[PDB]
RNA sequence: CGGAAGGGCACCACCAGGAGUGGAGCCUGCGGCUUAAUUUGACUCAACACGGGAAACCUCACCCGGCCCGGACACGGACAGGAUUGACAGAUUGAUAGCUCUUUCUCGAUUCCGUGGGUGGUGGUGCAUGGCCGUUCUUAGUUGGUGGAGCGAUUUGUCUGGUUAAUUCCGAUAACGAACGAGACUCUGGCAUGCUAACUAGUUACGCGACCCCGGUCGGCGUAACUUCUUAGAGGGACAAGUGGCGUUCAGCCACCCGAGAUUGAGCAAUAACAGGUCUGUGAUGCCCUUAGAUGUCCGGGGCUGCACGCGCGCUACACUGACUGGCUCAGCGUGUGCCUACCCUACGCCGGCAGGCGCGGGUAACCCGUUGAACCCCAUUCGUGAUGGGGAUCGGGGAUUGCAAUUAUUCCCCAUGAACGAGGAAUUCCCAGUAAGUGCGGGUCAUAAGCUUGCGUUGAUUAAGUCCCUGCCCUUUGUACACA
């Protein structure tokens, strides 16, 4: 059956191979280098990193965004 | 249905604890009346139990505005091997 | 928010608020004595509730 | 001692046999009885259309449901009248024993 | 009871209670020769009696379906445990029970017996029972 | 079946009349004509205030857009080296929908993608169905069994006639005895100074208290008798039973005493049928359609009301048998705090002219609103035949309440505006006693809410106790080359 508009195709997401290993810097010792600050947020503490956007920071699930 | 497994296992736990279960057809009911200890939307109890039914694990009987779900032998065996329990214990319907 | 919009509209009154306790439709409802049964469903089950044609 | 037994029933002759039975039980247990005071009958009346559609002559159904209320007041310690009222129950009537 | 509702609303509440109970039990015990219900709310007992023709099928294997039905009764209508007691019993001279005979014909038609043979088979049993 | 004859019955027929409808204004349901849409079912009685349909959103189908999966299930690439869900700015929109262009964080095999198969559906066919309903018809009609008559299909009973609300009966009679429908039956109204009972009903007497001059008044206060008044149980009572007429002397009809009634009103309802209505009452339901850009469903906007038009049901009037202003005085049916469900009935004390606001209370109700101080009517004024103080359409301005929201005014209040209408053409409707009509009060719908409908009491008649003239339907006789008639 004929419609008015040529439709909007649904948002297909950009799936990526390992966005994880870009969360840490590797050392040649047996030590570490944590890239993005760890928010001590109510529920989402240690393993939950903050977002590093071009204008502000953002904590994922508690939604705790920060002006630079 | 897209489901939280936490809520899904809590439904399966109560279903076992008492073999048969009742659910009103009201998909826009915020919390389930019985399991108010858990945050269970009525939609999710219905969708879980109708998914159980499709394979022939539960017995579906419908009145005016209430689903009635009795447990079968197929459901008994799936539910017990799934929750990873002692094989001896059974629903509240069997014990004399 | 999808879940801020799905059941966003308020229902405290009108005939979209109240529902037939049998067939679930929204015309010719009996609300007298807290029945909440549509007139056709009432008339079907009327003798089982206790209502009797005398006069 | 001043205790209030009320009987609320949809059927009449059922209610009358229960009213008789409590007078019998009271006069046998040798305690003062106030006879069965008959409160006015309430007639729950609902009048609907007959036709499911609206393509007929306008004929209405007149559904009635009478509900009858008796009460007997006795001068008796709780126990003996409690054991009088624990026997000879039928499905029609409903009991309320009120102390104060 | 502190909710303390009118005797008018109380009796229409009891009216719809029996009406749905009967609907549910006619839908459930349809094939297994179901005749009807009865309630006897005694002091702190809801003695809820069922009348059937094939009571062995409905009370089932060592009382599976009875406790299943007592569970959904207490669960849906919101009753106290211990207080609700179901009792399936056989109705006398089934030949005269219009419910039992109508559902018997229905399941002979569901089997696939001839229509004049189904009706005359039923009608002959009704008459020799003493209608 | 007849364009042949005859006989019956009915205020959905007439006669005698009453109220009217048709005329005017508005409310409201149809067609029409506009519109993105103004969704639609029904069209003589048996469509058109009907779908309980009084829709501001929802309701809600219609239409202009925007989210959404609630696609179970078996199978197949995909896969944690992550399938996927959620997402704050910013442009995006109507939206604080992460729907999106563009950000980077979150989530953990329940996703998402094809193959089937399922689903939901106020989508389609009521000319595929069930159920319920309406109509023929609430008219009086329908059928065995033994017996009789015919070779037989069939017929008699079920009839010329009188009578009845009635195929109701008694009469004649090859029929006798019966069954369904009529009746009987259930509820209801009127009667009991007889009976059983009453602090959730009274009364009478009494003691007290207040006021007028021993009495009088009190719904002012309080406790021994009793059941007249109120309540609701059991029996009683009325049967054309008494008398006088008429009649085949029957069935029964008319009048009159006595008597609370000399026909109170409803509920139910046959055999057989209709292509009557409903798939938009149902998670009654065959088949078809659709099934992700949905005919599923949620969301926000409008529409269901649009106005040269023609119909139908109602409301208010056209005035003095009246309008206005005071004063006096009397009802009966009900209903009332909710499952999800939020919203109940209201007395009383202050505030405001009014609609209202605030305060403490009673009530799950013969207990509180309540002795339900209702209207018409009644008594006393002002008006004075003038489209007038008749009538209140249309329009302007302000103020309250309900709601998340009132413009296309929800409703209500206050001032102002003052339309036709001077009793209604053809045609046509309902109705015989506590009836018609006037009059207001409750129930339904209901957050708000009656010009509708369903009940209730108050005031309360004129005319008739007849008929087949009119419109219908029903029977008997007769005729037929008809029998899907």
């Amino acid at each position: 059956k004929s419609y008015t508009t040529p439709k909007k195709n649904k948002h297909k997401r950009k799936k990526v191979k390992l966005a994880v290993l870009k969360y840490y810097k590797v050392d040649e010792n047996g030590k570490i280098s944590r890239l993005r600050r760890e928010c001590p947020s109510d529920e989402c503490g240690a393993g939950v990193f903050m977002a590093s956007h071009f204008d502000r920071h953002y904590c994922g699930k508690c939604c705790l965004t920060y002006c630079f | 249905m897209l489901m939280p497994k936490k809520n899904r296992i809590a439904i399966y736990e109560l279903l076992f604890k008492e073999g048969v279960m009742v659910a009103k057809k009201d998909v826009h009911m915020p919390k389930h009346p019985e399991l108010a200890d858990k945050n269970v939307p009525n939609l999710h109890v219905m969708k879980a139990m109708q998914s159980l039914k499709s394979r022939g694990y539960v017995k579906e009987q419908f009145a005016w505005r209430h689903f009635y779900w009795y447990l079968t032998n197929e459901g008994i065996q799936y539910l017990r091997d799934y929750l990873h329990l002692p094989p001896e214990i059974v629903p509240a319907t069997l014990r004399r | 928010g999808h879940q801020q919009l799905y059941w966003s509209h308020p229902r405290k009154f009108g005939q979209g608020s109240r529902s037939c306790r049998v067939c679930s439709n929204r015309h010719g409802l009996i609300r007298k004595y807290g029945l909440n049964m549509c007139r056709q469903c009432f008339r079907q089950y009327a003798k089982d509730i206790g209502f009797i044609k005398l006069d | 001692h001043r205790i209030r037994i009320t009987l609320t029933s949809r059927n009449v002759k059922s209610l009358e046999k229960v009213c008789a039975d409590l007078i019998r039980g009271a006069k046998e247990k040798n305690l003062k009885v106030k006879g069965p005071v008959r409160m006015p009958t309430k007639t729950l009346r609902i009048t609907t259309r007959k036709t499911p559609c609206g393509e007929g002559s306008k004929t209405w159904d007149r559904f009635q449901m009478r509900i009858h209320k008796r009460l007997i007041d006795l001068h008796s310690p709780s126990e003996i009248v409690k054991q009088i009222t624990s026997i000879s129950i039928e499905p029609g009537v409903e009991v309320e024993v009120t102390i104060a | 009871m502190a909710v303390q509702i009118s005797k008018k609303r109380k009796f229409v509440a009891d009216g719809i209670f029996k009406a749905e109970l009967n609907e549910f039990l006619t839908r459930e015990l349809a094939e297994d020769g179901y005749s009807g219900v009865e309630v006897r709310v005694t002091p702190t007992r809801t003695e809820i009696i069922i009348l059937a023709t094939r009571t062995q099928n409905v009370l089932g294997e060592k009382g599976r379906r009875i406790r299943e039905l007592t569970a959904v009764v207490q669960k849906r209508f919101g009753f106290p445990e211990g207080s609700v007691e179901l009792y399936a019993e056989k109705v006398a001279t089934r030949g005269l029970c219009a419910i039992a005979q109508a559902e018997s014909l229905r399941y002979k038609l569901l089997g696939g017996l001839a229509v004049r043979r189904a009706c005359y088979g039923v009608l002959r049993f009704i008459m020799e029972s003493g209608a």
